[PDB]
């Protein structure tokens, strides 16, 4: 033939784009699985060569693992307040490990040595499949935790 | 062929087929945010 | 209408083949054909290394 | 009394068939036949049955926007006291 | 069921549009139909399910 696939030839980029994000979600998961063991093993300290990342030689590693069992997590009295119930106690969760793993980390001294800003607040992304998400997003209009986080 | 009634012609229908993928969704280039090198 | 009297519904799609031979005893064709709309939810089917 | 909302009737009028007995001048008679009342065909053989290739049935391919975005807009709900 | 399913995409490819999602139907009886009808317009599912 002469006359090639007006459309289906594009196919081969969105096969490719598709692979581009499957592939962040792999090494974001792999990267993870690798942190627990650094943190796990006792490094607090910043060091060259023990993870991935030019910052490790800056900031304490720091790494919380938590398991959110909602039946042994939630309290909550009566129906008309369940979604709240659970929006709450899934975000409470990361409030209570978030501040103290924030504190122990460098990440402010960090930040702000490196992007030359005295005063320069990191953003923390809530990273999470649909089904989290639809509990996290309908309450996410404060977008601050705490006194100034973001 | 007292009766007839139709069989052979009917209405067609296509169904759009519309793909759609970017370097990375918002999910991948907010986490790794995309550099050319 | 009632010349009609039915019907017919035309899926196209794109499909993602493995890249597979024709087993000389084979029954049927080993290769899985998948719908690239597979890939949004589970992209693993694109994987190849 | 009954009444019928939003639905097209066909009234079929009946025959005019009569019951008279027409004579007819049959010296000379022809008789053909069309393929039309079959339905078989209408002009082309498969003027319904997908006339185009698998290929030209496909749409777009964009390389551009992602099938993945989250409303921009996300419903917030208020607390309940 | 949402997510488990990808029924989003599979709407999104069929109309083309990349914001578009589905639309669910309470289908109940009289008797059921009485408890479920007590919100007002914002007949919303989470963040954006309608």
């Amino acid at each position: 033939t002469d006359e090639g696939p007006g459309e289906v030839v594009k196919a081969l980029t969105v096969n490719t784009n598709i692979r581009n994000s499957n592939n962040a979600v792999k090494r974001m998961l792999n990267y993870l699985a690798q942190l627990r063991e650094v943190v796990h093993n006792g490094y607090n300290r910043p060091k060259f060569g023990i993870i991935e990342g030019a910052l490790s030689a800056v900031m304490r590693p720091t790494y919380r693992y938590k398991e959110l069992d909602l039946e042994k997590v939630i309290d909550t009295i009566k129906s008309k307040d369940r979604w709240d119930d659970v929006c709450a106690a899934i975000l409470n969760c990361v409030k209570a490990e978030l501040f103290p793993a924030h504190r122990d980390s460098n990440i402010e001294a960090a930040f702000r040595v490196i992007s030359g800003n005295q005063d320069e607040t990191p953003m923390y992304l809530f990273c999470s499949d649909k089904e989290i998400a639809n509990y996290l997003m309908t309450k996410g209009d404060d977008r601050t935790l705490g006194a100034y986080l973001k | 062929n007292y009766n007839e009634k139709s069989q052979r012609d009917f209405r067609v229908v296509t169904i759009g087929y519309n793909l759609a993928a970017s370097r990375q969704d918002e999910f991948a280039e907010r986490i790794y945010p995309t550099t050319v090198i | 209408n009632p010349i009609e009297g039915g019907v017919v519904q035309v899926l196209p799609y794109i499909a993602v083949m493995k890249d597979v031979y024709h087993e000389v005893s084979g029954v049927k064709m080993d290769n899985e054909e998948v719908n690239m709309v597979e890939a949004y939810r589970d992209p693993s089917i694109l994987d190849d290394e | 009394t009954n009444v019928v909302t939003n639905t097209p009737i066909d009234v079929c009028k009946g025959p005019d068939v009569d019951g008279t007995a027409d004579k007819i001048n049959d010296k000379k008679i022809h008789v053909s036949q069309g393929l039309k009342e079959f339905q078989v065909a209408k002009g082309d053989r498969v003027e319904n049955e997908i006339t185009e290739t698998a290929d030209e049935m496909i749409t777009k391919v964009s390389d551009t926007k992602d099938l993945n975005v989250s409303t921009k807009k996300p419903h917030q709900i208020a607390d309940v006291p």
